[PDB]
């Protein structure tokens, strides 16, 4: 009967769909590698999909995936065991070296652009008509690290312009230069901004941006990577 | 064994228990103390189900059913073959779910990410425990829990719902369904929106999140935004489960009659209770 | 504690965002509505603009007419008394024609005629809304995923109110317009077809509905967990994988042994959800036309 036919066909459709979904989800990160970066012998039962090409919006070119995978950066880790499956220990300072929870990827060293081809993220002072709308304005607040010491003062908010959202606090340090802190990694309080992930002495080490009115994708990855890594690697100094 | 970008994240650290003892991977899988705990609980639970299968005289996955103690046992322990195995398997399952959540926390700590996922998973666990632990304890018997069997557990759903008439009339259940439906709606829209932007018309450039807000604003006059939609899906699906748990914790405890009759409170509000006409006058 | 990014701490507002132009007729966009600080704690504060245009007008108009037709029947059933109206609101029902009328349009207004009228208005509201879904994407040069996905919901609705009543040979088979009445209909539908837990397309439908909550909890949580690395800028992460996308993938690889990409998770998403009403529509359509009694059918498996 038609209902047995239908359910029979459906199971076949579903297996095909899962097969399609799994291979689509292999457009990044494959082939699988050994710990030394050479191709693993066992790739699984799904082969790679035929490549697709995205056309990028502002003369920025295309992306074709799957394609040749490569970290494009040194990775300061070494094996801790003589067989596969164990951790790899930082060979230096994992925060400065950008490994473990402090990792960053080699994204393009250009800012994300909005639909009109303008920089998506800007310091509020350079963003016409933007202002604090609701909530405690953090600008001017002292910034406190997990060691309960003051690391600097908030001098601006970096806003997402098309999405009208706060993305970073710009924080000025004792020596007069500034750093960006991810909004998601700060707690705005009535009399301070509190930064759980970093002790005061780690603020100087936040990666800097090469131009003071824009951030590149590569820069945001280094900053966000570095601050999140403090949760594991400051932790000695953090005192709750 | 590793994704092309994976090695830089496989550093030591983040475990909650045991230091470096279980800090390793088996192929793609992280272990950790709680991987070991979950293996233990899951393996024991599965073995006890297998034993249960042999005591019931079947290997057929569609016949295997593990039943809780009959109502007469109340909340005491029952002989293995008369609900005892269900009791132990339940403890194994709870151990395995909670271990699984705690292993997720270990993975979050290693990766330097927030804890949103195990926190979300904890709602599913609380729904499970409402059905097999909190509801049965409040009602005074393990036998109020559902049996572990593919088909028999649907028997339980059906028998339990009709114990209260048409279960659609449970107001917490209406709220729960609304979140489930709204959630699936939001999932469809979210997957579609992003894909429609990453996969424009043939030969066009990828769209931007600005085109996403634009499309929604054009369509319904409002866009939630790319952060908003993920907050929203998390909230719809956890609310669905929260209200599911709620709709059962109250059923058989504070309300145990035909759910349809609950609605008479509204109909009988004294200011309109007696006006003739309508359906109820 | 650590901030969780469920609500925003600080809201920021700029000039009203009129949106991308592409091939949109700007004459059909309204002005911006009012900014909502309330909504701004969770998502965007901006309301509008909306695109209206001819097709949207037609849709809004017949949608309203659908709702007013039911409404006027409710008032009638209420004896035009406002107190009875609020009291019995969940109990009123605009019911389809009796079986003897078959598929004819010959039933008196009060006996299914008004249900036919309301349904006509509903039918044009939804189909014109679907066209809109398609053209709003077309005008921006986007893919048609929203229209295709919406079609899956429309499939279930069409099966319920139109295709199945037609194959059964009467409008009396369709769903009534009423809060409680449509729930009674649903319970009833299961009873009369030998218990819908034996309809394997209904069972699949449930798996996908649960699976949608599972997946949106997983994905919403994952993206918030990586929002400290810009994770929710999914397009740019698709275009240029960042540490957000890598940490999200690796959370799941380490947990369950496999993972998605920033694009591919959206494929699992659209399909998990769409499959709900796709399998459901099939299960409902087969009921009574091909299978009278699912219990019996399951016994034969056919
Ligand atoms: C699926 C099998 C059954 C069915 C079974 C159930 C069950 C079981 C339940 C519902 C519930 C709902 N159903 Mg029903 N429902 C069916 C088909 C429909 C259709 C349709 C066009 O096909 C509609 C419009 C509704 C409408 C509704 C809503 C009243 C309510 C919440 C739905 C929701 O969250 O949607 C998605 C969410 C959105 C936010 C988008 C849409 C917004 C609004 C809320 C949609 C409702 C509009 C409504 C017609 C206006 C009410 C008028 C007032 C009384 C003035 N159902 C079919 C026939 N439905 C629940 C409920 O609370 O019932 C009381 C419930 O428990
Ligand atoms: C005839 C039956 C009655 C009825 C009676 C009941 C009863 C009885 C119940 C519901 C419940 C629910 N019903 Mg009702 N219901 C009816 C009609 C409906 C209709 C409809 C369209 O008509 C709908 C949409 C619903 C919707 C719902 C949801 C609100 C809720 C189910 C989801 C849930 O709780 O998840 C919660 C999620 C879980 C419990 C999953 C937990 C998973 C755990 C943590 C992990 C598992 C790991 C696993 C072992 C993995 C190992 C293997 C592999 C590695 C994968 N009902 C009819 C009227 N309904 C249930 C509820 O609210 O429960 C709290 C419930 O008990
Ligand atoms: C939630 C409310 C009711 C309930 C009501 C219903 C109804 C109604 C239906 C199901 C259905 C299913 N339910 Mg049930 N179910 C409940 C509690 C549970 C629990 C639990 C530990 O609490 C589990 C594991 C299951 C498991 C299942 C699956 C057998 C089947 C598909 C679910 C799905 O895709 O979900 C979404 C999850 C995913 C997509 C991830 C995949 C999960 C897989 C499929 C789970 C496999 C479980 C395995 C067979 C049992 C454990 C194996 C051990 C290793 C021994 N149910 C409570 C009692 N469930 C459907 C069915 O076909 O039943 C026959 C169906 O129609
Ligand atoms: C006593 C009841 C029977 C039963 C009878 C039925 C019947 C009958 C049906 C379902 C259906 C479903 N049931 Mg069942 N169900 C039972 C037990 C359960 C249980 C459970 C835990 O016990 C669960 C979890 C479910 C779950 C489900 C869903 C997976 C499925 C509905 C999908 C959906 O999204 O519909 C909601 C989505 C829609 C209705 C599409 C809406 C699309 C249109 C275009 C929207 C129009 C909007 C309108 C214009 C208003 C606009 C308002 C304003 C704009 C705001 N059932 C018991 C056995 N169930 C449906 C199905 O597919 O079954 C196979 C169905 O018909
Ligand atoms: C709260 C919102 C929703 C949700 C969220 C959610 N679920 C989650 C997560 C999250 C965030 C995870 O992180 C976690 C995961 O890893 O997903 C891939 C998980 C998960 N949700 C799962 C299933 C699942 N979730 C469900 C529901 C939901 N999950 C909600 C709707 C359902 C439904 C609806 O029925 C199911 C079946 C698993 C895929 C995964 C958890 C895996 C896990 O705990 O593994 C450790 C345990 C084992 C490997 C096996 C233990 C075996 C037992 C000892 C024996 C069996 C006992 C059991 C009671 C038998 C039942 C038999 C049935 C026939 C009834
Ligand atoms: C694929 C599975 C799921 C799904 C998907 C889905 N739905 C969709 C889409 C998609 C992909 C859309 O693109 C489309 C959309 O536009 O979403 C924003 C839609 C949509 N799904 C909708 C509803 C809906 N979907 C449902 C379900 C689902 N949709 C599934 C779970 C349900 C359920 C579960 O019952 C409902 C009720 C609409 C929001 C929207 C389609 C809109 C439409 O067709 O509109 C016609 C226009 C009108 C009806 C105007 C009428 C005005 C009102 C009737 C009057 C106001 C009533 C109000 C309650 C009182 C207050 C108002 C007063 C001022 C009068
Ligand atoms: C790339 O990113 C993305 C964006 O950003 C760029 C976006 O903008 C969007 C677009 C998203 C939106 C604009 C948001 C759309 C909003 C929804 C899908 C719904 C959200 C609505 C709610 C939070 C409310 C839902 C309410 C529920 C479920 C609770 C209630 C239910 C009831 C049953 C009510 C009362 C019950 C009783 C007892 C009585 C009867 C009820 C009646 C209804 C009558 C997407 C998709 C996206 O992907
Ligand atoms: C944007 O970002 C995101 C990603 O990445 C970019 C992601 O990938 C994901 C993840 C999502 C997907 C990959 C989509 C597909 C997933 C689903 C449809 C959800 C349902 C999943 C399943 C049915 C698979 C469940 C499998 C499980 C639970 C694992 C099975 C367990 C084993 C066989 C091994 C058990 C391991 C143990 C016991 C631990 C310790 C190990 C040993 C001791 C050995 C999301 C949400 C995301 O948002
Ligand atoms: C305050 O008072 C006023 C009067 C101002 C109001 O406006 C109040 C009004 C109300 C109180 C309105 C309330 C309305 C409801 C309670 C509505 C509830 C509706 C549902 C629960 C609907 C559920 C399901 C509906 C379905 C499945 C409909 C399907 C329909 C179709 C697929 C359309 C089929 C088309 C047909 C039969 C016409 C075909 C004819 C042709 C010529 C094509
Ligand atoms: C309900 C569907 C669940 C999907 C299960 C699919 C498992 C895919 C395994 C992919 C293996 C890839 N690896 C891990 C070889 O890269
Ligand atoms: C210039 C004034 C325009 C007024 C239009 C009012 C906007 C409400 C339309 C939203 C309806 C969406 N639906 C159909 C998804 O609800
Ligand atoms: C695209 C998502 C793939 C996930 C599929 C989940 C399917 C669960 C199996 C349900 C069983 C139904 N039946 C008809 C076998 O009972
Ligand atoms: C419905 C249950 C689905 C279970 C699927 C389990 C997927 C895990 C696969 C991990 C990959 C294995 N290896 C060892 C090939 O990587
Ligand atoms: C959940 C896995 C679904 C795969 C179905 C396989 C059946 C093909 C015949
Ligand atoms: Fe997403």
């Amino acid at each position: 009967d038609l209902a047995s036919l239908a359910i029979y066909s459906f199971w076949i459709f579903l297996a095909g769909l899962i097969y399609y979904l799994q291979t689509e989800n292999m457009r990044e990160g494959y082939p699988l590698e050994n710990e030394d970066g050479t191709p693993a012998a066992n790739q699984g039962p799904f082969p790679l999909p035929k490549p697709k090409t995205f056309i990028l919006p502002h003369g920025r070119g295309t992306l074709t995936v799957p394609g040749p995978e490569s970290e494009d950066r040194p990775i300061a880790l070494a094996r801790t065991a003589v067989s596969e499956g164990f951790p790899h220990a930082p060979t230096g300072d994992p925060m400065k070296d950008g490994v473990g929870p402090a990792s960053w990827v080699a994204r393009r060293d250009l800012p994300e652009l909005d639909g009109h081809g303008h920089n998506k993220i800007k310091p509020m002072k350079a963003a016409a008509g933007f202002h604090v709308s609701a909530g405690k304005n953090p600008i001017g607040l002292p910034v406190r690290g997990c060691d309960l010491e003051i690391a600097g003062k908030v001098v601006d908010i970096w806003v997402d312009i098309p999405e009208q959202m706060a993305r970073f606090l710009e924080v000025e340090l004792k020596d007069g230069s500034t750093r960006l802190l991810p909004m998601q990694m700060v707690k705005v309080q009535s009399n301070r901004v509190h930064v759980n992930a970093l002790s005061s002495d780690l603020f100087a080490g936040i990666p800097t941006i090469k131009s003071p009115t824009e951030v590149t994708l590569l820069e945001e990855d280094k900053i966000c990577g570095y601050v999140a890594g403090g949760l594991m690697y400051a932790a000695p100094k953090r005192k709750s | 064994a590793l994704l092309s970008f994976e090695r830089k994240y496989r550093v030591p650290g983040g475990t909650l228990v045991g230091g470096n003892l279980f800090d390793f991977w088996v192929g793609p899988f992280y272990v950790g103390f709680f991987g070991v705990a979950t293996f233990f609980f899951a393996a024991l639970g599965i073995i006890l189900i297998a034993w249960s299968a042999v005591l019931q005289g079947t290997w057929n996955p569609q016949l295997i059913s593990v039943y809780p103690p009959a109502l007469e046992y109340g909340l005491g322990g029952a002989p293995l073959a008369k609900g005892g195995l269900w009791q132990i398997i339940t403890i194994c399952a709870t151990g395995a779910f909670v271990s699984w959540a705690l292993r997720e926390v270990e993975i979050c700590r290693k990766l330097g990410i927030g804890y949103h996922i195990p926190f979300a998973f904890a709602f599913a666990i609380l729904a499970y425990l409402t059905l097999v632990l909190f509801r049965p304890v409040m009602m005074g018997a393990w036998g109020y829990a559902f049996p572990y069997g593919i088909w028999t557990h649907l028997d339980w759903v059906s028998n339990t719902g009709y114990t209260y008439g048409n279960f659609h009339y449970n107001p917490a259940h209406m709220i729960a369904i609304s979140f489930f439906f709204t959630n699936a709606l939001a999932l469809a829209l979210h997957g579609a929106l992003v894909l429609s932007a990453a996969n424009p018309e043939k030969g066009k450039e990828m769209r931007t999140p600005d085109h996403e807000d634009t499309f929604f604003r054009d369509l319904v006059g409002y866009s939630i935004g790319t952060l908003g939609i993920h907050r929203l899906g998390l909230l719809l699906s956890l609310s669905a489960v929260f209200f599911s748990a709620l709709c059962m914790i109250i059923t058989g405890t504070i309300w145990f009659d035909q759910w349809v009759d609950w609605w008479q409170w509204w109909v009988k509000l004294p200011w309109w209770a007696n006006i003739p006409g309508g359906i109820n006058g | 504690a650590e901030y969780q990014n469920i609500f925003s701490q600080v809201q920021v507002r700029g000039p009203a965002d009129l949106g991308m132009t592409e091939d949109v007729n700007l004459a059909n966009r309204s002005g911006v509505g009012p900014f909502s600080t309330l909504l701004g704690w969770f998502g965007n504060a901006q309301l509008g603009p909306i695109y209206l245009g001819s097709l949207g007008v037609l849709s809004l108009f017949s949608g309203l007419m659908w709702f007013f037709t039911i409404g006027i029947w409710f008032w009638y059933q209420a004896g035009w008394n406002p107190a009875v109206f609020l009291r019995d609101l969940f109990f009123f029902s605009l019911e389809p024609p009796a079986p003897e009328y078959g598929l004819s349009f010959a039933a008196p207004l009060k006996e299914g005629g008004l249900w036919l009228i309301a349904s006509f208005f509903m039918f044009v509201a939804v189909w014109s809304w679907w066209g809109r879904t398609y053209l709003r994407a077309q005008a921006l040069g986007m893919g048609k995923h929203t229209a295709w996905a919406f079609l899956s919901a429309i499939w279930l609705w069409m099966v319920l109110g139109f295709i199945r009543p037609i194959l059964m040979g009467s409008w009396s088979e369709a769903v009534p317009y009423g809060i409680f009445s449509h729930l009674d209909w649903t319970n009833n539908f299961s009873l009369v077809h030998g218990n819908l837990f034996y309809n394997p397309f209904h069972l699949l439908s449930i798996a996908f509905l649960y699976g949608s909550a599972l997946l949106f909890a997983m994905h919403g949580a994952t993206i918030l967990a990586v929002s400290r690395f810009g994770g929710e800028r999914e397009l740019e992460q698709i275009a240029d994988r960042g540490t957000a996308a890598e940490r999200a993938a690796l959370f799941w690889r380490w947990t369950m042994g496999f993972n998605a990409t920033m694009e591919g998770i959206h494929r699992w998403a659209i399909w998990m959800a769409v499959l709900v009403t796709l399998t459901g529509g099939i299960g409902i359509l087969l009921s009574g036309t091909v299978v009278d009694n699912w219990y019996v059918w399951g016994q034969n498996h056919g």
